[PDB]
């Protein structure tokens, strides 16, 4: 009842169907229904026609492990016709063009890079910053567990850094910003902590309700405990099919700022926007992982939503929408 | 009741009516008369007989007392096959000629158990047996279950 | 100096695997390897809820070849991935698809 | 109406059902938290779903058992000088609808020139299509080793069978009626699924139509002998027939012999036998207005997604070209065999025939999802929603071979694809009388 007073009704009837289609493919044992999964979901297709400035097209960037990347990029103004498979790739016009990589949400478990929910973000994101942007498709556990994320977000990096249509005029070099969602938050900010001591610059992180933990329940786990389509049964069902077999919830890839972590002062790191919702289960988290960076001598700008909820990105009808994204085409056009 | 049993060399057991009726072998014996003066037994040796009659017994006694459990069974089962080849080879021969199911299965599942992981040169190497196979017909058999050495 | 039941009596509670690697040991091992209770018995290790006779799929399953021929040939691939997987009634109507298929295959006319 | 952002989303929900549909889930997650893990297993392996999209109807159907246009490209990484090709076979479409016959011949020239030292897919696909621009400038075992080789037909039959099986459950009499017999390797497994049924094998009659035979043999009465002998080799009751036909617009509803509907039931089926119709003027909607006289149960419809009735030639080829890219593209991982080889003949000869015979010869002539349901429409025919079963069965077909990768099946609107990766290439769907 109280989950019908904070968000509108279309969000609503949304995440409760996810939470129960989720509920139903669930596993006590481990093991993760792929075929009804693959059913039950929703994909859409690339389309090279311009559709209210933005089309698209699929590049198989990787052959040995079927790592492939959308790529959306506004329509052409100086083209009348359609984009011809040539013109696809022609070098972008302007003295700088950010490129957005970004990873979806999921739990290292649900949906893809073609989905029609990340599908339409993508689409909005180009078409509010103005600029490029790559989905990356990485594998998912727990058919493919720890390290294959990081990995597949690696080499899409080294591909987008790698190519020459894709550059600038002032400094001929690539204005890369990682982005993320719910457990892409958590891929994008290894990604970038990689890419910190291997030769890559990163411009900025984007993390959206990142998905960070350890083993100690926090305070806002007990009250939150299903009350706003998100238990806590399922927070340590998606842990234990990621994680390697044996091992609890301080693993490094769980949670940074642990003990066994490398410390985040003296290394590079780049510029970061946290957006947390205040009504979600894992509040207590998120906004440690953003002090964990203050006092580790980075910049981060905390954006706290004290009244938005978990999937508060996936449709216009609220005025938290709005808000972030004036805010991220602030932060990716500075 | 008390039932007598004379093994092939000469020695004498004497059993509970109850235990001697778990070898169905020995009831119908039993009921088809001509069993009162004594039972004896052509191929069977008295040392196999008499640890065949300590498993009957123990686990008689054990079903008895819980109808009046299953880990105490297990262990003493473990303690019980604590032997070596040839006398496992003697018991199921002797399980065979008095048919007794659950010795049966507890001594074809040890074997089971030892042949098992195990690939064609360690079987031989284990039971010193001779392969009789030609070139042709080994490298057949051979194709025919290459999908279990991959 | 084992004899022919006895074996048929250790080797029906062995896996599929290792009955596969017995079946090269020795002469008496390779023909008890092929009855067909012993792979009807491994390939109906996980068959809950079916919704035929054990019967009337045995007939058929013999008519089209065997059971040596429906576990090492689509059952094996199909499970090499996932090994702990129970099998239900998809597998078992793939499975025998296949199976028919490639009898009409190798038909003559 | 539809709301728009649920409609974008992905998901089909009218504007005065919302409150419904909330109700509907709110009761629906109660019943499935009193319940213990045994409900989720049910409904994890025991149900099956039809239509997702449609959240009441699934909704509904859960409760109830519980408590009882757009072209896509994909870009390989494998193109160093494979611009300078596509550029030349542009250029030679240009010239070739432009009227120039000598700016054509020497571009055919250099396309083979620069072909010549290209590696992968690319070389077989602009030597095929050079030939094909050859021969329209100049009037200016196959099958066996193409199923052995791909997944295409094995995929189509299976979600045939599972198709027509579900619309086959509790009858009697089952007349099936094929538009293309060829060899007869989809009707074993509907015999033995029919066989292994609950309640009995019933009578399974078959007729098949085939195209002339060009060496003057009996292909059909082979095929039909093969049929019944593995029928009694199975127990099981069968009556064959065949047919020796040139096209489809001469087949009749009386040239059939069919019984009555009220005491049988009868099933059609078409796997990329449609897109030759269209060629002849009134042809695919004579074959529509019998079928509807024939008054089937199914009728299940495989086809290749692509648009190459176009009018314009210079749009055909691109497509084309793009479309034959892609699926040589998905061929080049296997190792070299005779299969491959007899198969990358075959589509060279189809894409040939396609850009060099023009008019009603031309029979490769494919269409859309949308186009095809829109003639469909037209006649008074309806859908019929596969479920997760065909879907599962597919993916395991798919995971028999090379570890399940590369083709993949997508679940659209009723309708299940497989596709290379995110490129649709096969479109299977099921329809039915209004
Ligand atoms: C089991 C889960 C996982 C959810 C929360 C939920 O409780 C309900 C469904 C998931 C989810 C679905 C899509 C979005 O990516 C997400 C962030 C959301 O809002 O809801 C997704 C979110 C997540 O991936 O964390």
């Amino acid at each position: 009842i109280e989950s019908r007073t904070v968000v509108p009704l279309n969000t609503w009837v949304l995440i409760s169907n996810f939470k129960v289609a989720y509920n139903i493919l669930r596993r006590p044992d481990g093991t993760f229904n792929r075929h009804l999964a693959e059913y039950l979901d929703r994909k859409v297709t690339a389309n090279a026609n311009p559709v209210d400035g933005v089309f698209s097209f699929d590049v198989l960037i990787d052959r040995r492990i079927n790592l492939l990347s959308r790529v959306y990029r506004p329509a052409y103004a100086d083209q009348e016709q359609p984009p011809s498979i040539l013109d696809l790739e022609k070098p972008v016009d302007g003295d700088i063009v950010p490129v957005i990589l970004f990873f979806h949400g999921g739990s290292f478990a649900h949906s893809s890079a073609n989905s029609a929910i990340y599908d339409t973000l993508c689409r909005r994101l180009v078409g509010l910053c103005k600029c490029v942007v790559v989905s990356v498709n990485y594998r998912r556990a727990p058919e493919n567990p720890y390290p294959c994320a990081y990995d597949d977000g690696w080499i899409a990096l080294n591909w987008v850094n790698s190519r020459s249509w894709l550059k600038s005029k002032k400094d001929s070099k690539v204005h890369i910003f990682l982005a993320g969602d719910s457990s892409g938050g958590n891929i994008a900010h290894n990604v970038a902590l990689r890419a910190g001591e291997s030769g890559i610059d990163v411009l900025g992180n984007i993390l959206l309700n990142p998905m960070f933990g350890g083993n100690e329940r926090t305070e806002s786990e007990k009250s939150l405990d299903g009350k706003y389509f998100v238990t806590v049964r399922d927070r340590d069902w998606y842990w234990k099919a990621f994680l390697p077999e044996g091992e609890d919830r301080e693993h490094p890839a769980c949670n940074p700022f642990s003990p066994r972590g490398k410390s985040l002062e003296g290394v590079s790191f780049p510029k970061s926007l946290v957006v947390v919702a205040g009504l979600d289960l894992i509040r207590d988290w998120q906004l440690a992982y953003a002090e964990g960076l203050k006092k580790a001598g980075q910049e981060v700008k905390l954006m706290h939503l004290e009244k938005a909820t978990v999937g508060f990105y996936l449709l216009p009808n609220n005025n938290h929408f709005h808000n972030v994204m004036d805010e991220i085409s602030a932060f990716v056009n500075a | 009741k008390k039932i007598v049993l004379k093994s092939s060399d000469g020695e004498s057991f004497e059993v509970e009516e109850a235990v001697a009726l778990e070898s169905q072998t020995i009831a119908h014996m039993v009921e088809d008369d001509c069993v009162d003066n004594g039972v004896p037994l052509p191929n069977v040796t008295s040392k196999i007989l008499a640890k065949v009659i300590e498993y009957c017994k123990r686990h008689v006694e054990a079903a008895a007392s819980k109808a009046e459990s299953d880990d105490d069974l297990k262990a003493w089962d473990a303690d019980f096959m604590k032997i070596d080849q040839a006398t496992l080879f003697e018991l199921i021969l002797a399980a065979n000629y008095l048919n007794i199911k659950n010795l049966l299965d507890l001594t074809c599942q040890t074997v089971a158990d030892m042949i098992k992981g195990k690939t064609p040169e360690e079987i031989r190497t284990t039971f010193n047996i001779k392969n009789d196979f030609t070139p042709e017909e080994e490298e057949e058999v051979r194709r025919e279950n290459q999908w279990a050495f991959e | 100096n084992l004899d022919e039941n006895l074996v048929y009596e250790v080797l029906k509670h062995v896996d599929a695997k290792t009955l596969a690697m017995s079946s090269c040991v020795s002469k008496i091992w390779h023909k008890t390897a092929q009855d067909e209770r012993l792979w009807e018995l491994i390939c109906t290790r996980h068959w809950t809820n079916i919704g035929c006779g054990q019967n009337q799929l045995r007939s058929v399953v013999l008519a089209l070849g065997g059971f040596r021929r429906l576990h090492s040939l689509y059952l094996w691939p199909l499970s090499k991935p996932n090994p702990r997987a129970r099998f239900g009634k998809d597998e078992l109507k793939l499975t025998l698809s296949l199976l028919s298929i490639r009898y009409y295959k190798k038909m003559s006319f | 109406m539809d709301d728009e952002l649920l409609a974008v989303l992905g998901y089909k929900v009218r504007s005065s059902e919302m409150a419904e549909v909330a109700l509907k889930l709110e009761q629906l997650e109660t019943m499935m938290s009193n319940v213990q893990e045994d409900g989720l297993s049910h409904l994890a392996t025991d149900t099956v779903h039809y239509n997702p999209s449609e959240l009441y109807s699934w909704l509904d159907n859960m409760l109830s058992e519980l408590n009882p246009s757009t072209r896509s490209v994909i870009l390989v990484d494998s193109q160093e000088n494979g611009v300078r090709l596509v550029h030349a076979l542009m250029a030679c479409a240009e010239a070739i609808q432009q009227n120039n016959l000598t700016l054509a011949e020497a571009l055919v020239k250099q396309i083979g020139c620069l072909a010549v030292s290209q590696a992968g897919a690319m070389r077989k696909v602009a030597t095929y299509f050079a030939e094909a621009l050859a021969r329209r400038i100049y009037r200016l075992t196959l099958q066996m080793h193409f199923y052995e080789t791909c997944p295409y037909l094995k995929f189509a039959h299976f979600t045939a069978n599972q198709a027509i099986l579900e619309a086959f459950e509790g009858k009697k009499r089952v007349h099936v009626i094929d538009f293309s017999m060829n060899q007869g390797l989809q009707w074993p497994a509907l015999m033995q699924a029919l066989a292994l049924r609950e309640g009995g094998p019933p009578t399974f009659r078959l007729t098949g139509i085939g195209p002339p035979a060009p060496d003057n043999s009996d292909h059909l009465h082979e095929v039909g002998c093969k049929l019944a002998q593995l029928a009694e080799a199975i127990h099981v009751e069968f009556e064959y027939r065949g047919f020796v036909a040139n096209s489809l617009a001469d087949l009749d509803a009386s040239m059939l012999e069919l019984r009555p509907s009220d005491t049988e039931a009868v099933a059609v089926n078409s796997v990329f036998e449609l897109h030759k119709l269209l060629g002849r003027p009134g042809g695919i909607e004579k074959v529509l207005g019998v079928v509807k006289q024939i008054k089937p149960v199914i009728f299940t419809v495989v086809e290749q997604e692509s648009n190459h009735n176009g009018p314009v030639f210079l749009d055909r080829f691109t497509e084309s070209l793009h479309y034959y890219s892609t699926l040589f593209d998905s061929l080049e991982g296997v190792p070299n065999s005779q299969d491959k080889v007899m198969s990358e003949v075959y589509l060279g000869k189809q894409i040939c025939n396609l850009v060099a015979c023009e008019g009603p010869d031309r029979v490769e002539r494919h269409e859309t999802l949308s186009q095809w349901g829109n003639r469909f429409g037209s006649s008074g025919l309806a859908p019929a929603h596969l479920g997760s079963n065909a879907f599962k069965q597919a993916s395991m077909l798919l995971s028999v071979f090379n570890s399940g990768q590369g083709y993949r099946v997508e679940e659209s609107n009723g309708c299940l694809m497989l596709g290379w990766h995110t490129r649709p290439l096969i479109t299977t769907s099921a329809w039915k009388l209004s």
